[PDB]
């Protein structure tokens, strides 16, 4: 449910 | 160098969040379900506030932010790909602000997951969202990577034309399959937009990376076509200001590098 995990 | 610059950009974003770029509206219990992703909320300071149907008690909330253009006007709306239950809010946004062109940088399905709801069309298949009636007037390919749909939108006895351009092959976190086709997208958006102060509506799935790349490319193209370049013009400054208005506008080092090469090419 996250989009900015790696950012 | 570019990797150092982008890292500096991320440090500043981190600092803004620690300092308190606020996100109160997006965090309201009445609004949480209207966010596609728990980690992407619009900044209060630049968020899009919906007053259409206010009198009926409709909420002002949509996950989206205004981004200022070269002339300092509110030139873009950067927003997420609408959810099944925020399609009506998406259209409220398009209608309230007199949007003529919508740029979509994502697909409905990516990596097997649903990333954006269809809010348009289709052929002989009108879409009713609340008091809005959307009809497909015509569609065609601008080029192999981009569909151009001409929509008729009807609300409270009034009818408008709205154009949608959808880029088919640009993955999140990355760059478009065809950089020339992206520029053709922006060029055609501007032709359809014509003169007129209405903002372009730009969205991806989250309304971050691909959305910010598009806005930035248009921003610099507009600068190149309409104004004298400041003698201290800096892509670092531009992207930083973008991120200050919409979270993770330009999400990735890869995209930042893409931006630099594209901008240098545009300058020539």
């Amino acid at each position: 449910p996250e989009y900015l995990g790696l950012d | 160098v570019l990797a150092g610059e982008f890292s500096d950009i991320q440090a500043c974003s981190a600092a803004w969040k620690a300092d308190g770029c606020s996100t109160v509206a997006g965090s309201r219990p009445e609004n949480v379900r209207k966010n596609r992703y728990k980690d992407v909320l619009p900044y209060d300071q630049t968020r899009v506030i919906l007053s259409l149907l206010q009198e009926e008690g409709h909420s002002d909330y949509i996950n989206g932010n205004f981004i200022r253009g070269v002339d300092g006007s509110l030139a873009y709306i950067a927003t997420q790909g609408p959810l099944p239950h925020t399609l009506l809010d998406f259209w409220r946004l398009v209608w309230e602000f007199g949007v003529k062109v919508i740029l979509m940088a994502c697909r409905e399905i990516e990596n097997g997951r649903k990333r954006c709801e269809r809010y348009w069309a289709q052929e002989q298949e009108p879409l009713q969202t609340g008091l809005f009636c959307i009809t497909l007037i015509k569609e065609k390919w601008l080029n192999e990577d981009i569909m151009l749909r001409t929509l008729k939108v009807t609300f409270q006895k009034e009818s408008r034309s709205v154009y949608q351009l959808q880029y088919m092959s640009w993955p999140d976190r990355g760059v478009p399959s065809s950089p020339d086709h992206m520029l053709a997208m922006v060029e055609e958006a501007r032709r359809l937009q014509g003169s007129g102060p209405e903002p372009l509506c730009v969205h991806s799935s989250a309304g971050c990376g691909r959305t910010g790349v598009l806005c930035t490319v248009d921003y610099v193209r507009q600068l190149l076509l309409t104004q004298m370049i400041p003698p201290d013009f800096s892509l670092f400054d531009v992207v930083l200001k973008m991120r200050k208005q919409r979270p993770a506008a330009v999400q990735t080092e890869e995209q930042y590098r893409f931006l630099y090469h594209t901008v240098a090419q545009m300058f020539c």
